[PDB]
This record gives structure tokens, C-alpha cells and sequence, in this order.
């Protein structure tokens, strides 16, 4: 079986880390990559395949992203690596081969496909449970391509992705997430003028296409600013929107503590108020 | 729409 | 005990009547109360006490005030007749004989005290169930002064209400419940410039005291005259409300298919519209 | 309160037997009643109100009427003993008050009516539960008219009921229950013709009044006498019969392992067995 | 992947219906097959792979086979293509390849094999869900074969069915399918005889190997010919039965409005009832 | 009828506080007495039956006897009250009259007996519930002889000790409860030597009769004294106990922060420990 | 398709065994193998995938391997075989088809890999359900390694495993299975000295690792030579221990009825005792 | 009916 | 308030 | 059997 | 016994 | 561990 030579390949590196939850071996000095989940905010003990028991600390952890950066010291032999791949080249159909250590020394493994690409997010049929959560996710040549995620669907973090906050989740562990803190949804004018005629419905969207602000939450920059819920921002900077995707990006794009000024109306009244980006925690 | 934050 | 009086003096009118129920005789005639939910739109078997089991048809029914009357043709010894008594003078704390007749050869009793008054309704401490809703409730002397009404306390129906309607049901059986369709609130200022701080709320409500329109009922008088969600009905007829009670009078007040105009505000237009009172059905 | 006075004469004979339960003592002897299903078969400590811990044991049962008869030996103070009534002059209404020995030091007591009357079992709106179960069931005297049986209206065994069978089952415990193992039902023209002409019916009635075999119990004299689900017993003896209420007395007035024929009719078949009653157990 | 180049062939032409559901395109005349139960009754919004939004209108339907046709208006680019292969030569253990589009973007494919063929079903331990319902299973070389239908085991509608009453569905909606309304179960003497000899059996079965009518469906061709449960339909035509699958058949291959004498026994007499064969609906 | 009196007599000074529940007014000064799980840690909105609506604070709670002390401001028309009886003179079967105010109006009404007692607690089967919950239980003549808790028998705190509390609570309100956190059970020889013969125990009790320490809560005085679960006290001070209810007297009887010795045995070991007494909070 | 090659190799072979099950034909005698579960104690009917029903008895089972040894007699054609192949070179990843007749004419066909092994079990993301239970585990190949065990993971008995009994279920149905009755973990000193500083822990572990009796069943050996729960066996033989595994296999390798000797420590008490090997049942 | 028995 | 209607 | 219909 | 505390 | 037995 070609799967058999891709747990060949990466399989060895894959380890338990105990609540509960998988890991893998990032390079030989000791870097695991898991969930965030898996690692409770406490800072667990990591056994291997072969049955040594290291002593692991996190040296970080991205909870929005949902995976964590673990610490081994190498001694004795070699620390087993799984080599890694790159997820920006997958395709939908493409092998997916979910390896665990629920136990420490055997590996248990289930077999799929790329059910869905998001780059955003992975899916695959191939079994995705608690037993190989953190562990890795492979492609036919047993490269990892994501990081299981356990919640017949299952997803995974893009390997490209858990690269880039490597590095910080290594060192200082905050990743920048910039946010405002408003559940929008996708209005349309037909939708819309379409509420406007339900008599029973909770507030008369002003026309338009838009992002219907649906919830201010608590605490937050948009909460702040003097959002309310039943606003329609029809205009950041200058650009409109009706895409509640779209304004999750540019305030990304924007820094850390960025004034963001927003065109929106409050059902007759015209209003422009100023959000600050805060980190989502 | 997703919202999210 | 006082209540075998009781008992005695009312039970032997108190009838099966076949969901299932009880029912009472209100004269020799063959007259019979009981609930309107007893009689499933149907027109029953009536048994009595002495196992006599005549043949009931139902004369009329008020589903609002859920209660029905149901003839049967005396025959043969003389039909026991329960004697009415009067809801008008009823104090809480007096005592409550809730009796039905569930299989039709018995009587079964229970006892209680008048738990609460509203006239509008009777609450009592008396257990209350399907083996006697319809049947009648009885004070320490043993003349009606309620109806059972099965849904630890239980309801009946004023008997002064029944008395009411009574030759309506009796004849044509459709009696006059004007409305208009709107599930109201009682909002206060401290209720509504409170709800219009939190950011959450769906709609500002335009400060003031008043019966905010929480809902308007598909089909209505409401619906057709424009009312939405969120409106304030601040005026009628010029009499200032923040009652949902009190509205709920004037309209009965008012006849059937009496146009009734309402002053109220939306948000921040002023708005007057004339609703037509329909019949609750 | 006149309850009290009734509870000071016989709540100091109320006792505990532990599964849990009450009873109370019916004379100086030691003799105590309680249910059946109080004891679980085997053969209890008695706590009296006064915290005398006597040790009895149950010289019978009857599990059908679910009540037993315990027994204490006499020592020091006297055994305070509750006065019998009788049941077989009770009124619809009278006071019932249900008295339990919980904990074995103070007795619980709750206060209702005689809801309803079978005889062969009594009803009341007085609390029973298992606090009070195999606890005597007091009139406004304060005399014993039932024993309490927890399974808002609670039931008693009658107190005629369980003098009956004391003696018995003060001795041998084995009370005369003939039986033959068949649930039947009320059958009538109207509803068997009705039947009949129900396409998804089971089996068709053949017309008559009767009563409809329901169900033959297991290893019972009518499954050893032939008889089938559905068949319809029209005569016993040469008495017609379509009460099943009216056949579970004939039985019992016949002996055990007495012979009885059944005319009965299989669909269009005439069929004349003869079951032999044997003792439900 | 193989799938890989599966999904790029066929992938493009599956499209979403919008409760919700996919399809997929049959012909660049803008031919579209789907699930019955995607199509709530009306006639919906198609959106191809690409992102164009056409507007599309249900043509047909059929409940019993659960698909649908429906059909949009070829402009601009070229409608892509899904090609059809043929289910009559499909293999228990063929790869099978469950395609939806379930935001109308992306394709969301599964991996699987036939499971098991019915011909008349299809199985497979690809995973089919809400996602992918209505649109299509392919083999490896990524022709559909079937219509995934959701309800780990799925379920497709072979394609070769489908190609039959294409052309029907495409004009006027309605596809013959013949019947009498009568739940049947194959009854053996062994099985006969046997409830013969259960006390507690409804009804005996007359000996013999058969159809036990269990169930006349209210309203239908065999509630109107006199049919009852309980019976046991020997002979059609003059053909012995004793299968309740081959009877579905013989009914089918007779046309609509088509009279079938039913030669059965009910108990003891033999009778003889024609029904007429109705539209199931 | 007699209760029609008592309801006269107190239920005026019965208020309605507001999650929500009931209180009843103590003197003219504005005294309300209320249960303490009325008043969610907050200090509330009285309304008198006569429509009054004046402004509380919470003077006081005790949340271990449940019952807090409200305060008002007398203006106006003079303050009802309730005429204050004596629990300690209490009979059981002795009629209890349940009121309460849950609208603010109108005072509902429920009838029952005093079903056990422990001074300690009250139990009637007067229908107790959030409508009446803080409210006065009453006695025949109309004096409050307990405070109604709703949590068919329902329980009223003594007034008796309500009265001890009030000042305090009418005060700073901090009430005397000693305590030491340790969850015990009656043992006896003939439960303990049982208990070593099953093989599956958690640990041997060490014979004896005594009480056994079944868990030690978290952050006590008996967590801090090293008590441990199985431990046995056997002699407080010098006196021999078996009694878990005896126990929780003399820690009473002992001031806050007052050491107290315990020799007890750890299975086989003999141990002297002193807890100091702790604020049960 | 691979797959197909295998089904169309060992799938004529595959057997329906009538609660239900599937099973497989191990050579032309007429020997099946299948689930002990399958076979609820009775001895069945076989349907091969070709339609004959023949008739099986069951000439073994062993309960605690959950497999069973059913056997038919061989006439007309020649009955198909399945070709046993070896688990002891199994590799986790290897193509695991799982083969059931749940109708008794086609084969149910799923597809995975090994998800995990034991030799002691097989794992496997084949859907494995009641449908294929009994049934054969293949390899790629088409040999039989596992038999399906229904309880995305299944189980699968290993071949090797059912080869080494097949001999005895097939003549007297008894396989050695030495055991003692004691539910153990694995304690740590660290886990022990640990659980030694929890206040409410049910017995202080006598520091050490080791195996902790966590539990001693009924009516087993342990029982019957005093084991008690809390105990610690530290050596056997004179073999220290700490793993609830290991302990398992030495009670294996003596025989049955063989006195194992059992140095434990009782808290402080050093305790040596020999249970006597039974046969688990 | 009630036949029970 | 309780509306109704 | 299947009845169905 | 009780506890509490 | 595991136990059983
Ligand atoms: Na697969
Ligand atoms: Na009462
Ligand atoms: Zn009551
Ligand atoms: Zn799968």
C-alpha cells in the first residue's frame, strides 16, 4: 500500500501529548507542532512511537487558529521529523492520510481525499477523531500538508499556514488576529426591501445591499465606537461593501490598534463612527 | 455573511 | 363533612360526557354545561350519575372562554339539576368542591379553597384534572360558582360568565370576541431609554411609557391597517395607554367591525392608522 | 384542629419497617399492618414513634391486594395500637388523613378528602407518597378506614379489606385468588360491526355484545385451555356476559382448580372449553 | 489522484439549487438533474461552479424516484457538461466519487466504492450527505453513474434510471407508477403454522406460502375493492405468489386504470376481488 | 370561611418583591421580612397589595437559614402588618395558610396542614411555590408562624427563627454559623464490620460505631486540620459520638474560631487533630 | 478496481447466518466461521451468495474471543471457499475490505486500510456494521485477515487468532481462558504519593508503583482468596509489576486450575495469598 | 374491559 | 404585558 | 415482504 | 448522617 | 490498565 510508505516516512515522528491529543516533530531540535486545544494552557509530557518519554513545555499557542508550538529536549537518539510539505499546491481529490498516537507506540491510521479546500481550511473523508487530533495529515508521498483538527467530514489546519506563526509561536507566543467584534451578515436589496415588508421583523433594513451588523459583541472595539445592532456599514474607506468575508480581511490588512472609519446608516440617519482594532483573545 | 470576531 | 352536603346537593346533576370530560345539567330541560375543549368541535354520549345515558348534542361553543352547551331530552325520572350560585361575591379563601363525574356512575371529588381571584378567572388549591374539567366547581353550600378547567394549582371558568352567554350557546352559538391581532408589551421609559442602551436590542423604542407591538398576528386587523413589530400605539382615540390590558378592553368596548383609529409612533415618524375589529376565531 | 386530635390518637401507632416504608400496629400482640410492597419478600426492624427499635418479622402477604402483616413481640411499655374502623360506611368527601412514620420519631401527616369510592379501593386529595405508604388512612375521628399505597390523587386499600384477610395472613400467607389469565375487553355491536368494517382491523368481531379476549397471559389456565386472542366468551355457565369487570367475579366464586366451561365463538366457529382456575401469583 | 482527474471532468458541471441541495448539468441546453426533495414543490436559483447565477425553473419531478429536472437559459459561456455513463454494467467494489456543490464555488468530493447494487439502488461507503444530494457519483474515469440522495452508507439513484424518464420530466411531469396500496409480507408455513400455534397472534393465517396482506393504505385501489389485512392474495392472474417483492412487478408491468383480479383467502373462504390499478402519488 | 378571616388579617401587609418572589411587612417602620434566594445579592422594588410601589434596600440576608431583611420607607397611608405568632408551640395537623403576592395586587391564596416538624424546618401540604415563596405562612387565627421556601409538600422556615436573626440582619448582616467542612455519616459496628466483609468497599472502617468522615470539602477547617475521607471521630472533647447530626451541634455551641480536638482513628492509627471553627459561607 | 478482483475471490464464499449476522465458508466440509454474537446460543440457517440454504449447526463458540465455528453439510455444487490468509504480517495502512451478505445473495461491500493493530486486534476506517459482522476482513489480494466484529473505526478479530481455535470449536466447544476476576490499574508512585495528598480519596496507596486492585468481581478466584479492593500486588512468583497488561498474559501461561501465589501489601500489612486460575465464562 | 388476571 | 388576540 | 405502495 | 457544612 | 477477567 502507498500509504503504508507515507507512515513509513512521517509516522515515526508523530507523538502523544497529554487534555489528551497527537503532535508531530518539526526538526531535531525538539519543536512539535499540535492543537492549540490540545494543550489546555498548562505547560505535558510527549512520548514518541519508539516509547521514550520527553518532557514537553508550549512556548506557544494561537487559540483562533487553534495550534500550539511544543518544546522537546533531544537526547540519545535521533528525534524522529516529519518532513514537511506544502498545502497552497493541494488539489481536491488528492490522497489525505490522518496519522495519531492515542497510545505512544503504534500509530493508527485512517485513509481519504482533499474533500474541500478553502488555503482557509481543509476537509477530508478520511477519519478525523480525538485520537489523531494535532497529529499530521499527509499526502501520497507522506509529506504533512495539515494539522487534524477533530471537532463524515473532518478538517485541518493548512500546513502553509502553521509555517508562518511558527516562528512567533516558537518565541513570544502572540500571533496578530485584529478585529471589532461585529456578527455581520450579507444583505441584499431584495432581501432587504423584502424584511421591509415582513411586519414582524425585528428592525426595517434601510434598502440596499450591505453587511447587516446582526450583534455587537460584548467588550468590544465595535461596542465602543457606538455600534448597534440592525446598522448597515455600506462604506469603510471609501469602498462598499455587501460581503461579510470581505471586511474580515481588511481590517486584518490594517494593523493593530487601526482607526478604521465607517460609513453606515442607522435607518434614516446617515453615520460615521471610528473603530480601533483590537486583538481577538 | 460570517461576522465572527 | 360539610362537603358531602355538598356533594350530595350538586353531584347527582354532574354528567360524563364522551375527548372525554365531565359536563353539568343546568335545567330539567337538559341542559348541560361543561368545556368547549371537552366537545372536539363534535356534536356526545352523556351519562349520569344513576347510569342513565342519554344522547347529547352540542348546542353551541365558545372556544375563547372555552365552554360549551349540550342538550340532551329528558326522560323518564327527572333530570338532577345543579343550582347555580354567583361568582361576583366570591372571597379568596373560601372553600372549593371541584367535582366531575369520570366514568359516569360515581362522582369524584376533590377539595380546595378559592386560591386567587381575577371574575375574570378562579384559581383554586382543589386538585383539578381531566377526570373532572367541565364539571362543576362548588362552594361549602354546594350551588356552582365555576367551571373546571384542566390545562399545584387549577382554573375554572366565573359561572357568572357562563350565565352570560348561556342562551347564545344555547341558540346560535357565536359570541362576540372583537380584536385586532397584536401581541403588546407594556414598555416603561426606564424599560425603553434602557433598552435603547443596549446595543443588542432590534428596535429603539422612541422612549416614552406605552404598549410597545411586539408581534402582529398573520391575517388580523393589525396586519392589514400596517402595524408592524416595534410600533407604539400612544393614543387611540385620544386616551393615552401604556397598558396591554386596558387595550384589550376598549376594543370589546367597540363593536365587531368597529373602526378604531390609532395614534402611534415608528421609531420617529408619527402614525395614524384605523384598524377594523374582527372576530377572534 | 381536628386533625390533631386524630393524629394524637393514632399517630403513636404509626410506625417504621425497613425497601423503607410505614405501617401500624393493630393490636398489644404486636400485630402490624403494612403493603406488600413494602417488604421486599423478606422477613424488617420496627421503629415506633418513640424510638423503641423492636425487630419484626412478616408472617404473610398478599401480593395481589399488596398488603402484609408484620409481627413484634411485646416488651416494656405498652405497644400503642391505632383503633380499627370500618370502610364500608365511608362518604364521598369525608376527611382523610394519611399518616406516615418516616423517620421513625415524629409522623408526617397530610390532610385531604375521599375523592373517590370503588369498597374496593378509596381515592383521596390527601398527599400519599412513599413518606406515608402502608401508613393507615384516618377518618375525622381518628380511626383507621385504609391503608395508604404509594405508586394529585392518592389511593388506600380498604380497611374491611385487609380485616378480611388478617387472620390469614397472620398465619399461612396464601389468600384465595382464583384467576384464568385473560385480559379482556368490553365488546359491543356498534364497535364490533364498527370494527368490522375497519379494513386494518386484526380480526373481525363476530357482531354481539361481549367480551372481546384481548390477550391469553402465558402459561395461564386459558392458554391451557385453548383459548386464542380474539375469540369472544358469550357464556359461562348459561349467564351472557359482555362486562369484563362482571367475569372477574364469577371466577373468584368459584373455588380454585374449579372447573368452569366457557361458550365461546371463533370467528364463526362455536367453541366450548373448560378452563380450571388456578391462584394468580 | 485519479479522482483528481475525475472531479475536473465532471466537477464543473455540478451546480447548486437553492431547501438546498446540488445538481448537476446534463446537456448544454442548460438540462439540469437533481433530487425531488431539493426541489421543495417550486420552481429555483442555479449557480455553477464558476460563479454565474442563472435562474432556473423545475420542469418535471418525480416523488417515488426522487429526481427532478430542472432548467436554465444557456448565455455567455458555455454551460459545462457532466458526461453519463451507464449503471447497467457497474461492479460491487467499482471507485465511486460523490460530487456536490454546496456554496456554488468550489465541488466537495468523496471517496468511496459501490457498496452494494440493488440496477435498482445503488450504495456506497463514499460519504453522502446534505452536501452532495442531487449531485453525482461517478466511476474512476468521472462519468456519473448515479444521483447521490441523502436521507455510514449512501445511497444514488442509478443514472441509467434517471436516462428514462428524462425526456418525461423534461415535458410534462408525470411518470407511471402503477399500484394498489396494500403492505405485504411474505408468509411461510413454517411461519403460518406457526403464528397458528401463538396464542396472542392477531389473526390466523390460513396454512400455505404467500402474501400476508398486513396493512390496507386508507384511500387506494385495494381499501376500494374490499381488500382487508389479514388476507392472503394467492393467485393474480392465475400465478401462485408468495413474494411481496414479485407482486410490486406483475402490478407495474400492467398498465394505469388496469384491472388485476386477486384470487384470496380471508381465514376459511376463498374470494375473488379485482382492484384497478392507481397512480401513486 | 376561617382562612377568608386570617387572609384578612395578614394578607394586606403581604408584598410583592422584585429574581422575583415575596415578602411580608414586619412593623410600620418598613420592615420586610423575604427569603434570601428572593433577593439575588442585590438591594429591590416592593409593591404593596393596595398598588404601592415603593423602593427597598436589603438591610441583611443569611443564605444558610435562606431569609433576608428589606427595608421601606414609610410614607403615606400607614404600612400593613402582619401580626408575628410563635412557631415553637406549633402541632402537627394544625391548618397552614399559604399566601404570597406574585402580581402586587392581589394576594394568592393556599390551604394546608403543618405536615411535619422538625423548630428546625416546617412541612405542609399547603401548595408552596414561587408564587408565594418569602411570603407568611400563617395559622388558623392569622399570625405568621413561618416564612414559605419553594425549592407535594412544601417548606417554611420557623418565625421563631426568623425573630433571633432580625436585628442582625435588620443590622450588619453577618449571622454565627460555625463550621469545620466535613461530610459525615452515621456508622454502626454492625453497618462497619458489614462493610469490611465486602470485598469491593473503598476502605475498612476501622469497627465500631461512630461517625464516618465521608468527604472533606475543599478550603475548610477540617482540610486544614488534615482530616482525611475514612477517617472515624470518635471523642470530640472527651465525648464519645456516632451521631452526624449531634456533631453539628456542639461546633454551634463553640464560638467562631474555636478550637476544637478530635480524636480520631485512621484505620488502624490513633489521631488527635484541632480544627478551628470557620464562617459557613 | 482491485477491490472487485477480492470480492470476486472470497465474496461466493461469504455466508448470511440466521439475531442476524454474516459468516464464511473456511473449506468444502462445510465449516463457517463466524461472530460467537452472531450465534445468540443456538444451533441456525446459512444462505449462500448463490441462494441455497442450506442448514448449519454450531459446533463451537468461544464467548470471550466472540467467535463461533458453524457447520453444513456439503451437496450438489461444491461449496466456495474463502482463502485464509496470515495476520502476523500485517501493516498498518495495508487496503482492508470488509465483506458481509446481509440478504443472502449479493455481498455488501466497504473499503478502508488497517487503521491500527494489536495480532491482539485489527482496527480499521472500512465501514464495518451490523450488515458485514462475521463476515471476512480482506487484503488486497482477496485473502481473509480478520473477521468483522460490529459494536469511523471498526474492529476485526486477526485470522491467525481464529485458526489457533478452530480445531476445538470445531469438536468440544472449550478454549482455555485462565483468569482470576480482578479489575486493575496501573499505579505510579507519582500517581500514588499524588492520590496519598488528596483528603477525599477512598484509600491512601502504599506509595510504589504497581498494579492496584480497582475492583474484585464476584464469585471469581480472587474473591475466594481474600483479595480485596485497594490491594496492591507487588510480586507474583517473586516477578515485580506494575503493569494490568502484563499481569494478564503470566495467569495465561499457567494453566487452569493452577495456584498462582500473590505478594500484595494491604496498606501496611504485607499479605501474601494464591489464587487459583478459573476459566473466564 | 379490564381483564388483568 | 400580555397582548393575546 | 415489502408492501410499500 | 448528614455532613453539610 | 486494564483488568477485565
Ligand atoms: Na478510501
Ligand atoms: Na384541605
Ligand atoms: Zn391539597
Ligand atoms: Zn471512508
Amino acid at each position: 500500500s502507498f500509504v503504508a510508505a507515507a507512515v513509513s516516512r512521517s509516522g515515526p515522528a508523530v507523538v502523544r501529548i497529554d487534555g489528551q491529543g497527537s503532535g508531530f516533530i518539526i526538526d531535531n531540535s525538539g519543536i512539535i507542532l499540535t492543537n492549540a486545544h490540545v494543550v489546555d494552557g498548562a505547560s505535558v509530557v510527549v512520548t514518541l512511537r519508539d516509547g521514550r518519554t520527553f518532557d514537553g513545555q508550549v512556548r506557544g499557542t494561537d487559540e483562533v487558529t487553534d495550534l500550539a508550538v511544543v518544546k522537546i529536549e533531544p537526547q540519545g537518539s535521533a528525534l524522529p521529523v516529519a518532513p514537511l510539505g506544502t498545502s497552497s499546491n493541494l488539489q481536491v481529490g488528492d490522497w489525505a492520510i490522518a496519522v495519531g498516537n492515542p497510545v505512544g507506540l503504534d500509530n493508527t491510521v485512517t485513509l481519504g481525499i482533499i474533500s474541500t479546500l478553502g488555503v482557509e481550511f481543509i476537509q477530508t473523508d478520511a477519519a478525523i477523531n480525538p485520537g489523531n487530533s494535532g497529529g499530521p495529515l499527509l499526502n501520497a508521498r507522506g509529506e504533512v500538508i495539515g494539522i487534524n483538527t477533530a471537532i463524515g467530514i473532518g478538517f485541518a489546519i493548512p500546513i502553509d499556514q502553521a509555517k508562518a506563526i511558527q516562528n512567533t509561536l516558537a518565541a513570544g507566543g502572540t500571533v496578530p488576529h485584529p478585529y471589532i467584534g461585529v456578527q455581520m451578515m450579507n444583505i441584499t436589496v431584495d432581501q432587504a426591501q423584502q424584511n421591509n415588508r415582513n411586519p414582524n421583523s425585528p428592525f426595517i433594513i434601510p434598502e440596499v445591499d450591505g453587511i447587516l451588523v446582526m450583534r455587537v459583541l460584548p467588550g468590544t472595539p465595535a461596542e465602543r465606537a457606538g455600534i448597534r445592532r440592525g446598522d448597515v456599514i455600506v462604506a469603510v474607506d471609501g469602498t462598499p461593501i455587501s460581503d461579510g468575508a470581505r471586511l474580515q480581511r481588511i481590517v486584518e490588512q490594517a494593523g493593530l490598534n487601526k482607526a478604521l472609519k465607517l460609513d453606515l446608516l442607522r435607518g434614516d440617519r446617515r453615520l460615521s463612527l471610528t473603530v480601533q482594532t483590537a486583538q481577538l483573545r | 455573511x460570517x461576522x465572527x470576531w
